[PDB]
């Protein structure tokens, strides 16, 4: 909408602006913006997105749940009235708007147009880890279907990803992290999460041999988030 | 919360 | 405006969670609310108040200052186009839109109804530090003004301070370390802005001994502030 | 920019 009529490339430029300057919100409105220009994205492109959103969304996460332990303490003593849930529920909308703005992005029509792995997975793992937002929020008659969609994205992405990306590859390990994070605490299947992140791990481990010296960096870190949650679950 | 790792920016 | 069907005590105690939080243009969102209700505010009230735009506009000058960077560096190569002016030019349009709604709750009608010393004091350091604000991205033909509209707020200020409150007030000395910020970078008179920390830390110092051991610890604070000030100056 | 003290947060 707002961003209609300014260049692609300048778009582009500003995001990048913006991220040096922490201006997630504005990042993220420009890369929006270039989304809606209706052309592909290039690998640095789709990061910007993701960087952005996140860093925006990473916002609403911590404020939300600050908010709601102070909602359950109060639940659970005295009475406060209504106004720790109210602004719980302002915090909780605003997240599910942004949730459901990358969402549509995702829908219309980044993912019907990623025929290559490294763009398809990622935007699939993208679209499990918004609606894993949505979840971490979600009380009511739709959280089943939540977290099942969820589940559908990212198990799309981790078969492609199997198929036609090397254990190695960073996107690859960051969705199995993701996936793993997924099943042990959204979907409760704390030994799903585990048998996954170990699999994993020592899947990619046998294939750094293969690496240089800068992929061997790019996909060793990864590794290790997978490390340091295995020792935090066993 | 216990927030585990998860991909990118830890920006919670 | 949008506040305006918020009682006023839910939107103190909103302001208090946003804080929490760390949503800060909430806070400053709901104090703004609070504010309009027309009532004077308490000292807490004055803090949340303060609290809540020095956070958003701090998170516009770094913004500001490093844009601003790769503009000169621009100019100063490789012409890169309009793309880091008009995106610097943003920023600085937003931040002195918080500036103005600032100084118009202080005009509209905050200063005028501020009798006490704690508070008419509070209000116009407040008016001289966002002028200074101003001042900090100002280059036109009113960049004097606007100094000399810091410079003025900050003066009297001063003169009810060294008239009503005791030398180690903490409202005193942050009062004294911001006007002699500006003296130092607005106003280019870093002997004025030397002498004044020093002048300052010096009476606070004789006046520790009238303190207990909460309201020292109040003043050593801020007084540590005129020292680190001090020592990169000379 | 070398930014010097002032009162309150340190937000920049
Ligand atoms: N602006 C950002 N945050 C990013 C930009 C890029 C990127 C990607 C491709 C080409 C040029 C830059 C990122 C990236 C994601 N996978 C690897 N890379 C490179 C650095 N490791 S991340
Ligand atoms: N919510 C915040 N950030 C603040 C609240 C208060 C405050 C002020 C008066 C009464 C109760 C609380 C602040 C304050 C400012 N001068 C001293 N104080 C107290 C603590 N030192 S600051
Ligand atoms: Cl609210
Ligand atoms: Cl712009
Ligand atoms: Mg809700
Ligand atoms: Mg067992
Ligand atoms: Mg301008
Ligand atoms: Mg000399």
């Amino acid at each position: 909408g707002a961003m209609g009529s300014m260049e692609r490339a300048s778009l582009i430029q500003k995001a990048k602006l913006a991220e040096q300057a922490e201006r997630y919100e504005d990042m993220a409105a420009f890369m929006k913006g270039a989304v809606e220009k209706g052309e592909e994205l290039s690998c640095e492109e789709r990061n910007l997105l993701s960087v952005a959103y996140k860093n925006v969304v990473g916002g609403q996460r911590a404020a939300w749940r600050v908010l709601s332990s102070i909602e359950q303490k109060s639940n659970e003593s005295e009475e406060k009235g209504p106004e720790v849930r109210e602004y719980r529920e302002k915090v909780e909308t605003e997240l599910q708007g942004v949730c459901d703005t990358v969402l549509g992005l995702l829908d219309s029509h980044l993912i019907k147009e990623a025929g290559d792995a490294e763009s398809r997975v990622f935007y699939l793992k993208m679209k499990g880890d918004y609606y894993r937002y949505l979840a971490e929020v979600a009380t009511g008659d739709d959280k089943k279907r939540i977290i099942d969609s969820a589940r559908s994205a990212y198990q799309e992405a981790m078969d492609i990803s199997k198929k036609e990306m090397p254990p190695t590859n960073p996107i690859r390990l960051g969705l199995a992290l993701n996936f793993s994070v997924f099943h042990y605490e959204i979907a409760n299947s704390p030994e799903e999460a585990i048998s996954l992140a170990k699999t994993t791990f020592d899947e990619a481990m046998a294939d750094l041999h293969t690496l240089s010296e800068d992929s061997y960096k790019d996909s060793t870190l990864i590794m290790q988030l997978l490390r340091d949650n295995l020792t935090l679950w066993t | 919360k216990l927030m585990f790792k998860t991909e990118g920016p830890d920006s919670d």
